[PDB]
């Protein structure tokens, strides 16, 4: 009895009136159960139409309004604003599509039938509108901090972008230094710029920025919460050496680790260096290389013998604490960016290339470290077998890639063609008279200035044999490598003699990346990389709200593409922080806990993990995280007990439409 | 001249957009099917379809998005499970399971929407009125 | 004595062995479990006023367990729902429940739905050749056996026939002859195919016992590590006797199980094809369901129905007050339950208006099971709608070779 | 500490007498469960039976006696209220003889309560102004069927209709009220038994019928007369049965002839009445299920076609209340003692004197519930009410209010604080079915047992205990009845009809049907097997004319 509904029918200027009797529709609507006024007008998407709607609202005191007009996706915001201007809730408005679905498809010889269909549509719309409630828009506050996991070029770029946007940001790096893979590269294709030179300003900018907390040598222990508020627990690994800030906080005025290096000079323990791919010695207390952002000299506790000589080497500064353990910090962030990067696929498998059993077979990262001036040698590429300079280097492209055998990877690694060309150029430049052979199977120079780079590499004298390497033997006397394949162009078998063989191995996610992406509720892709919110129109986002992806952890990329992805992720993460609120969907699900039975079937039924099972008044019931719900309606349509309320699309309102369809 | 009574429940993002596009392209089809316009066609409970059939529906059509094209990424699979079980139920209760169907219309297929309307109308006219109306409901 | 052994078990105590149906191993196990403080209570069945009256009982005091020795073939009742209603799903009490195959299936269906805590429940299930409704049993005895039911001392089903020991002797009639007349086991029991409850913690019966231990030993199958520990403890504390089973005993046991499966298939075919097909089946179901008076005993007794407020009570589905209820009332139950129905039969036998609820529900069950491949009462796999997988739906759509869910689905 | 305990008890909500299991957990009823052993319902229950446990532990249950002093009620002790009741009742008796006091009981109480109620109303002060609500809640059916068959109870059981051939429901809400007596109709439909409904509106019960006949309301006797006229006209009457067991046939032939075509007196066309009449009179076994002239005319139909003393025959009124049969059997009725012993005859009065140690029993006709209410201020002053709520139940509630105001010293013992309670001067809390330990007598005359499930809330007591305490305070002798079994034995020791129904026999689930004279008698499920219970062994039919409304 209480609901009073007003029905307004648009002619659309003979677009609707030319196919059906508008007078019949109005005279029929005048007799529906809850109808105070029924009116017709020519163009109700115009200002006089809104004026008439408001006048009718005021003068009949309508509870709700039904407009028989074009599709809701065309003019629903228009009429919602019209109804709101007039003293009614925006979501109290209902629309009957009588143009795109009744008048433009029933033109010829269907006059009574089109009018009858219009009557039915208006009846169903009025039936739904008689049961519409008030949806007050509500939002969730956003913590004004951001977290970036991974200190590589993507993580560094995202952190700098978020900081320069005015947002306090945490940069979480597993290693004692941030630089990442870019720090390991000697040169960069196709410009041949020095990698450390172009990256050092970025590293010092990250180190100096007041809006970035650069927490290195630490990782994520656990994560809870949603887009509004992520409670993230981090473990600070026992660094063993104090920064000057930490030294002052500890109590001693003596600074902590100005980076002199005396401790490493006196340490008696020798261990491999992960930064140099294990080809260089390092002490228990060490730095990765000279150009590390935090120059703080980590100590390797599982290799240290606690001989206590580094402490005398560091006297009057007291930077070394040999007996401290990992700390735990609880940080409250608003959004998160994942930039975990990549590692090399283990090419010790795929036995026909003797990566581990032949000494002069190396991978691409080892080659980069060996040819860089800061590597184990003075930038002089030498054979690991005897230290003599090579004159003949082969490059095996696609090593473990585009492989469907189940050992390698079925995808392309994107950059192995380009850095193989860069390596060929570097060997042909640094060693005079050396010849580079590239055993290739689809040279892929797709990026800007990449084809020109390929042309230049061929012009400088590199040999391109179009054939995937079949197998590799080695001569016992001289540890040179026989490479057996076919030159498919020229159509002949080929056995190439090389002093050095470099495998362009595939790339895979870093170890522990899958555990991290599970910790944030991010699904993997069918290649094993992190999945995207939409492969086309949202390369940065993720199904879980407030989490964004940047860099090769989303998929192998070049440095420029990685930086573009990182900046996009930073922008997407900054948007909710800048706004300060996340507006909830107008039509989220609500659990009526008086009807929930705590079965928990619906929990695994939401794509966005909004639904969870939690206590309330001592009863186990379902809890809806409104920040994650998107109004899909899957849960509400499943629950047998009807304990989930899909507002504006509730079971009573939909059944009311179905009931009115079979009414008079 | 008995007039068929077909009810449609079409998702907002693909099927409703497809019907709008068909209307925009002036594609003609008989005026027999009326729509409901849920958000995701995963909103469709089985009780909706069963209530429609009990109340006197002659045929029921549910239209969603192609697999992998749902706006909410998983709704049409839940809908597909529910509609498969619905087809089982209508066969095993003695109803003609061909009175009900679920189509996958994208937002670019207006002609497909018109073809679906024609096919549904023809099938329901062939099957005749629902038996449930004769038996005291 | 460890996860899959077949054993002959009997009781050390002579009284339990004498009162136990086939060696008192179940009763000895329950008594030992309650002595050792593994469980807080034992939910069992005991005689009421006579042997046709089976009453569930919760026993905390151990020397009251002997009263539960022996089986009652007239007890057609389902334990787990009572546990859920009146023991808070055993969320604080460790329980030891003796159960049939239908009882174990109901346990698992309620566990899938978080309604009970199976980690706090020990299932010593028994084989079941079928149960008889007590009034129907008395009607058989008074009509076909020519005996006053009150004089009967014992009644059971062995070797495929109903035997009654009464004052003056004993009589026996093939169960098939009774069933062709309108007597014998319950309608749902004839269709039942859960003979050996291998989903329980222990499975106890008298099939496969041969020779000198024809009725003096119990065939135990250890179906879990929990049951293995329970049996090992009972053997260690000197409360139970265990012997290796003779392999030919297992051979006849398997043969009897296969024959029971064949009989169940035969009765399934008979009943399902006796319903009808096409418009006649619809007419039958609607005419039958028009009698409902909304007692809700079908909803309240079914293990699967767990909801706080049934959809059959919500006013937008069923109009309140109108007693000639619409067909929607039973269609709601079909939609919600027919995917996972354990054929317990409670819905059919608690119905005041004599509506064959179990027949209809199991009829949809068998079709759902053969298409989706989901067997209801084991291993706590989620119901077919509680968990939807991507590849499964894509393959199911591709199997029909059509772009829509219209035809080419069935054979 | 009874974590889950099953207690078998009879449903208190209608006359079918369905058996159910109350569930007791830590001393409180927590649910209802099926009892499949019961032959009455096989564990099946209607909507009311499923939810018969909700009201047992309501917070509004009375826990202490209440006394009205200058307005609002004040809590009191049992001694104070009982002494006040004794004093005032004695004063009223001594001042105004036996006429003044009036006694009203409900047909919801157990048999022991009603029996001890009438015993207290007669063994003490000698009056038989004791009555029950049967007159207004069930109807005058028993009196008419007693005039026809000698006894007004239902002749056959419920499942006996399964042995019939033409179950004939005559204007009944059988599936609405008493639904599990309509379960038998559904079962007979499955078995393939002809069913005819003559409900004047098309209901759930008439949907089970093979044939449906609609007739204008309040014209039952006219349609019955038309049926009988046609059955007599074409000689489908049982001549052999009529000669040796029925009297008054000639007067019936004289009376019924004036209804050849009784259309416009009832709306049923001639071919329809002929069809239903011939179908009734041709089936070998036919049973009428009814719901004073109407029931008398129904009795006349069964006598004419010889469907009384056999299996699957007879006239079965449904009786509407839990112990409407028990309340009338135990003597809660103005002019009978127990088992319809007709206080008019002096020999039964002498027997009650011998077995009750009392003298000068009343002998005069008592006053019914309407009679007591109408004269509730002139000569009836002071009255005891056991379970009734007269203000709500009776038509023209204002008149009942006024006459209750006219009286002096009402007592409205009950379990709930109803609208009648606040006209009373003393209120004694009672006990519900789950707290008593008596028996119910179903409509089919079966005596089922009510068992103690939980304790009463506070100081509440069973009605037998309260009446015994009141009699002890009033000095009356013969109420030393500690338990309900002793009251049952006392009842047995006087009535010859129910002498053989001991609590040992009633502990069996099947129960015992009421005409059970000897201890080894297995009961009497079928009434009038050999002869009728009138003055002579012949049931007498009557000729009823149709008086327009
Ligand atoms: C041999 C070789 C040569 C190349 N040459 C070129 C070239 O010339 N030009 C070019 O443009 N590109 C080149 N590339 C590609 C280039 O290296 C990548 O595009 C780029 O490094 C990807 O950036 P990123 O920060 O995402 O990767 P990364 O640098 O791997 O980022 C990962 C960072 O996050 C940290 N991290 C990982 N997991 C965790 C965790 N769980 N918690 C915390 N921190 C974590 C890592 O320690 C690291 O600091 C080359 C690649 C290879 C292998
Ligand atoms: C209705 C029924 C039918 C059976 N049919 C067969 C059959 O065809 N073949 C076969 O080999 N075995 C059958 N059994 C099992 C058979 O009784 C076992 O051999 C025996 O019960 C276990 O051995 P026991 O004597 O050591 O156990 P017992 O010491 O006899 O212990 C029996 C246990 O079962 C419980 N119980 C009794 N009646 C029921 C009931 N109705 N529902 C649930 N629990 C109950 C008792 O409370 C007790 O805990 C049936 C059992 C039942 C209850
Ligand atoms: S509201 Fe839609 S139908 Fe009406 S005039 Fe505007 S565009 Fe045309
Ligand atoms: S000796 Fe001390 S100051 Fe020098 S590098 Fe080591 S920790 Fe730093
Ligand atoms: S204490 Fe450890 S880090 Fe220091 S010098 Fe000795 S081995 Fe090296
Ligand atoms: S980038 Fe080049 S070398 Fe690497 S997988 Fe792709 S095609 Fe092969
Ligand atoms: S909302 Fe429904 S499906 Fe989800 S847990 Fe509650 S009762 Fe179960
Ligand atoms: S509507 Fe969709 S996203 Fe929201 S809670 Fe339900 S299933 Fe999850
Ligand atoms: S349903 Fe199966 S397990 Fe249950 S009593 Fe019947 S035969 Fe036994
Ligand atoms: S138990 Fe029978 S009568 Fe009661 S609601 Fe269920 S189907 Fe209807
Ligand atoms: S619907 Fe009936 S037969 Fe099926 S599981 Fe439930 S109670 Fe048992
Ligand atoms: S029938 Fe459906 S809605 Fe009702 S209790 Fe069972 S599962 Fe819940
Ligand atoms: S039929 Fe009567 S006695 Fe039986 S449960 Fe219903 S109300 Fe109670
Ligand atoms: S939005 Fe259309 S299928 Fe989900």
């Amino acid at each position: 009895t209480e609901p009073r509904i007003g029905v307004f029918v648009c002619h659309c200027g003979t677009n609707i009136a030319g196919s059906m009797s508008i007078d019949d529709v109005v005279n029929y609507a005048k007799t529906l159960p809850y109808v105070a006024v029924a009116d017709q007008y020519q163009y109700m998407c115009s200002t006089p139409g809104q004026k008439k709607i408001d006048d009718a609202i005021k003068e009949y005191n309508l509870t709700g309004v039904v407009v028989a007009a074009c599709s809701p996706r065309l003019h629903e915001p228009t009429f919602r604003t019209a109804t709101k201007e007039g003293g009614l809730n925006p979501f109290r408005f209902e629309m009957a599509n009588i143009r795109e679905q009744n008048s433009w498809v029933h033109m010829h010889g269907m006059w009574d039938e089109a009018t009858q269909k219009a009557k039915d549509q208006v009846r169903m719309a009025v039936a739904k509108a008689a049961k519409l409630e008030d949806l007050v828009p509500k939002s969730v506050p956003v913590e004004k901090t951001a977290m970036v996991v991974g200190g590589g070029v993507a993580g560094m770029q995202a952190a700098l972008d978020l900081a320069s946007a005015g947002i306090k940001t945490y940069l979480i790096e597993r290693t004692p230094t941030i630089g990442g893979r870019m720090s390991q590269l000697d040169k960069t294709f196709p410009t041949l710029d020095c990698s450390q030179c172009i990256l050092t300003p970025k590293m010092v900018d990250v180190g100096r920025h007041p809006n970035i907390e650069m927490m290195t040598y630490t990782e994520v222990e656990k994560v809870e919460g949603y887009i509004g508020n992520f409670d993230v627990t981090l473990r600070k690994k026992a660094r063993g050496v104090l920064t000057p800030t930490e030294a002052t906080a500890k109590g001693i005025v003596g600074g902590g680790c100005n980076g002199c290096g005396d401790c490493s000079a006196v340490c008696p323990v020798i261990k491999p260096n992960p930064f140099e791919m294990g080809m260089a010695p390092r002490k228990a207390i060490y730095i990765y290389h000279a150009q590390v952002m935090p120059l703080i000299y980590t100590v390797d506790f599982d290799s240290c013998v606690k001989c206590g000589l580094c402490v005398e080497a560091c006297g009057d500064k007291k930077a070394i604490d040999l007996e401290m353990q990992d700390e735990f910090i609880t940080v409250k962030v608003g959004t998160a960016v994942l930039a975990t990067g990549y590692e090399l696929f283990p090419i010790e498998n795929k036995r026909e290339w003797g990566y581990k059993q032949f000494d002069n077979v190396i991978n691409a990262l080892e080659f980069e470290r060996l040819i860089c001036a800061s590597g184990p040698t003075g930038g002089h590429l030498v054979r690991p077998s005897d230290g003599k300079t090579p004159m003949k280097v082969g490059f095996v492209l696609c090593a473990g890639s585009r492989d469907n055998t189940g050992i390698g990877k079925p995808y392309c690694s994107r950059f192995c063609c380009m850095y193989s060309l860069k390596h060929a150029h570097q060997i042909m430049e640094k060693i005079p008279g050396a010849v580079a052979y590239l055993f290739y199977m689809d040279i892929r120079s797709f990026g800007k200035m990449y084809e020109e780079f390929y042309y230049r590499i061929q012009h400088e004298g590199a040999k391109f044999i179009r054939g995937r390497v079949a197998n590799v033997l080695e001569d016992k006397e001289t540890k040179n490598l026989h490479v057996f394949t076919e030159d498919t162009l020229l159509g002949r078998p080929v056995d190439v003699e090389v002093d050095l063989l470099v495998l362009a191995a595939a790339v895979q996610p870093n170890e522990g990346a899958n555990e991290l992406r599970k910790k944030f509720g991010v699904s993997a892709s069918q290649d094993g990389w992190m999945l995207e919110a939409h492969p086309k129109l949202n390369p940065c986002g993720t199904t879980t709200a407030g989490v964004f992806l940047a860099g090769v952890c989303q998929g192998p990329k070049d440095i420029p593409d990685t930086v573009a992805q990182a900046e996009g992720a930073a922008s997407a993460a900054s948007i909710p922080i800048h706004m300060g609120e996340v507006e909830l969907e107008p039509y989220f699900a609500m659990c009526i806990d008086e009807l929930c039975a705590g079965c928990g079937m619906c929990v695994n039924l939401c794509p966005y993990s909004a639904l969870s099972l939690g206590e309330k008044n001592g009863r186990t019931v379902m809890v809806v995280t409104e920040a994650k719900c998107k109004g899909c309606g899957t849960c509400g349509g499943f629950c047998p007990g009807g304990a989930i309320k899909m507002q504006h699309f509730t079971t009573p309102q939909i059944v009311a439409q179905i009931d009115a369809f079979f009414a008079g | 001249d008995w007039k068929p009574q077909i009810l449609a429940i079409i998702c907002n993002w693909c099927s409703y957009a497809g019907a709008d596009l068909a209307g925009g392209a002036r594609i003609q089809y008989p005026p027999t099917v009326r729509a409901i316009r849920v958000m995701c066609t995963g909103r469709v409970d089985m009780l909706f379809i069963l209530k429609a059939f009990v109340e006197g529906a002659d045929g029921v059509l549910v239209s969603g998005c192609h697999f992998g094209d749902c706006h909410y990424l998983e709704g049409n699979y839940k809908a597909a499970k529910r509609m498969f079980m619905i087809k089982n139920l209508l066969r095993n209760i003695g109803l003609d399971d061909r009175r009900f169907r679920m189509t996958f219309v994208s937002a670019s297929e207006g002609a497909k929407w018109g073809m679906v309307m024609e096919d549904v109308t023809n099938t329901i006219k062939e099957l005749g009125p629902s038996p449930i109306k004769e038996f005291k409901k | 004595a460890a996860k899959g052994d077949m054993l002959y078990a009997w009781a050390k105590d002579a009284e339990i062995q004498k009162k136990g149906e086939c060696g008192g191993a179940v009763t000895a196990l329950l008594k030992h479990a309650l002595e050792t403080k593994m469980v807080d209570a034992v939910v069992a069945i005991k005689k009421g006023k006579d042997l046709y009256d089976a009453v569930p009982t919760v026993i905390t005091n151990p020397e009251d367990i002997i009263q539960t020795a022996g089986s009652l073939h007239c007890g057609t009742l389902l334990i787990p729902k009572l546990i859920k209603k009146y023991l808070n799903g055993a969320k604080d009490m460790k329980l030891a429940v003796t159960c049939k195959g239908c009882d174990a299936m109901a346990f698992y269906e309620l566990a899938k739905r978080n309604q009970i805590n199976l980690d706090n429940i020990i299932m010593i299930g028994v084989n079941c050749g079928g149960s008889v409704s007590p009034v129907t049993a008395r009607k058989m005895i008074s009509n076909k056996f020519g005996v006053d039911p009150d004089t009967v001392h014992k009644e059971e089903i062995d070797k495929g026939q109903f035997i009654i020991e009464y004052e003056g002797g004993h009589k026996g009639i093939k169960i098939d002859e009774l069933e062709e007349e309108g007597y014998g086991r319950r309608s749902n029991c004839r269709r039942c195919k859960m003979k050996i409850p291998r989903q329980a913690d222990i499975a106890a019966g008298n099939w496969g016992v041969i020779g000198d231990k024809a009725g003096k030993a119990t065939f135990l199958e250890i179906c879990s590590e929990k049951g293995a520990n329970l049996v090992n403890s009972a053997q260690s504390k000197g409360a139970l006797e265990i012997s290796p089973a003779d392999p030919k005993g297992i051979d006849i046991r398997a043969k009897v199980e296969k024959a029971m499966f064949n009989l169940g298939d035969e009765w399934r075919h008979r009943d399902f094809e006796g319903m009808g097909k096409g418009k006649d089946r619809l007419k039958l179901m609607m005419s039958e369901s028009s009698k409902c008076i909304k007692c809700y005993a079908c909803v309240e007794a079914c293990p699967i129905c767990y909801c706080i407020e049934c959809s059959t009570k919500k006013p937008w589905y069923i109009a309140p007050g109108v007693l000639p209820t619409s067909f929607m009332f039973h269609l709601i139950r079909f939609a919600h339950v027919s995917d996972s129905c354990i054929n317990c039969g409670q819905c059919e036998e608690l119905c005041p208006m004599e509506i064959p609820n179990a027949l209809f529900m199991h009829s949809q069950q068998v079709e759902i099971e053969k298409m989706f491949g989901h067997i209801p009462g084991q291993d706590m796999t989620p119901p077919i709608h509680a968990f939807v997988e991507e590849k499964a739906e894509r393959a199911r759509l591709d199997a029909t070779g059509t772009d829509s869910i219209y035809t080419n689905i069935f054979t | 500490s009874e974590i889950m305990k099953y207690v078998a008890t009879t449903c208190p909500y209608c006359g079918v007498g369905c058996t159910l299991n109350l569930v007791v957990s830590n001393g409180k009823v927590v649910g209802v469960e099926p009892n499949q052993r019961s032959p009455i319902n096989e564990g099946k229950l209607c909507p009311k039976g499923v939810t018969c446990w909700e009201h047992i532990h309501s917070p509004d249950r009375l826990t202490t006696p209440l006394i009205k002093k200058d307005g609002k009620f004040i809590e009191a002790s049992w001694d104070e209220a009982l002494d006040l009741v004794a004093k005032n009742l004695k004063v009223i008796y001594d001042k105004h003889g036996p006429k003044g006091l009036g006694f009203q009981t409900s047909c919801r109480t157990v048999n022991e309560d009603c029996y001890i109620f009438q015993k207290f109303a007669r063994v003490g002060f000698k009056t038989n102004n004791v009555d029950n609500c049967a007159r207004i809640c069930h109807g005058p059916s028993v009196a008419g069927l007693s005039l026809s068959f000698g006894s007004g109870a239902a002749t056959n059981g419920f499942e006996d209709a399964l042995n019939a051939d033409l179950i004939l429901i005559w204007g009944s809400n059988a599936v609405e009220a008493h639904p599990l007596a309509g379960r038998r109709i559904a079962q007979a439909k499955k078995k393939g038994i002809q069913i005819i409904a003559v409900d004047p509106r098309y209901t759930m019960t008439a949907r089970l019928a093979d044939t449906y006949v609609r007739f204008n309301p309040s014209t039952h006797i006219a349609l019955a007369n038309s049926m009988m006229y046609w059955i007599i006209k074409e000689g489908l009457e049982d001549k052999k049965f009529i000669q040796d067991r029925v009297n008054g046939f000639e007067d019936l032939k004289k009376t019924v002839e004036n209804y050849a075509d009784a259309e416009a007196i009832h709306g049923v066309p001639l071919d329809v009445v002929k069809d239903i009449a011939f179908r009734y009179a041709k089936a070998k076994n036919a049973v009428i299920i009814y719901c004073t002239d109407n029931v008398r005319s129904m009795g006349n139909l069964a006598l004419l076609t010889g469907n009384v003393g056999r299996e699957g025959v007879g006239v079965n009124p449904l009786r509407g209340q839990n112990n409407v049969q028990g309340a009338c059997d135990m003597g809660a009725y103005p002019n009978v003692y127990s088992g319809y012993q007709k206080c008019e005859v002096a020999e039964n009065r002498a027997k009650m004197e011998k077995a009750w140690s009392v003298t000068n029993l009343p002998d005069w006709y008592g006053a019914t519930l309407t009679e007591q209410i109408n004269q509730c201020g002139d000569e009836i002053k002071g009255m005891y009410i056991l379970g009734l709520n007269p203000v709500v139940t009776y038509p023209s509630s204002n008149h009942v209010k006024a006459q209750l105001e006219k009286l002096d010293f009402l007592v409205v013992q009950d379990i709930f604080f109803t609208e009648t309670c606040q006209y009373a001067d003393v209120i004694l809390p009672g006990a519900c079915f789950a707290e008593k330990d008596g028996t119910f007598t179903s409509g089919e005359r079966r005596i089922n047992r009510v068992r103690k499930a939980v304790n009463p809330p506070g100081q509440a007591k069973e009605d037998i205990h309260i009446i015994s305490e009141l009699a002890a305070k009033m000095g009356f002798k013969g109420f030393e009845l500690p338990t309900a079994k002793d009251v049952w034995d006392d009842m047995r020791a006087v009535t010859p009809s129910m002498f053989g129904a001991t609590y040992e026999k009633l502990e069996r689930p099947e129960g015992i049907c009421w005409p059970c004279p000897t201890e080894e008698h297995p009961g009497t499920p079928i009434l009038h097997r050999e002869k009728f219970a009138t003055a002579d062994g012949k049931g007498n039919l009557f000729g009823i004319d149709y008086r327009p409304p």
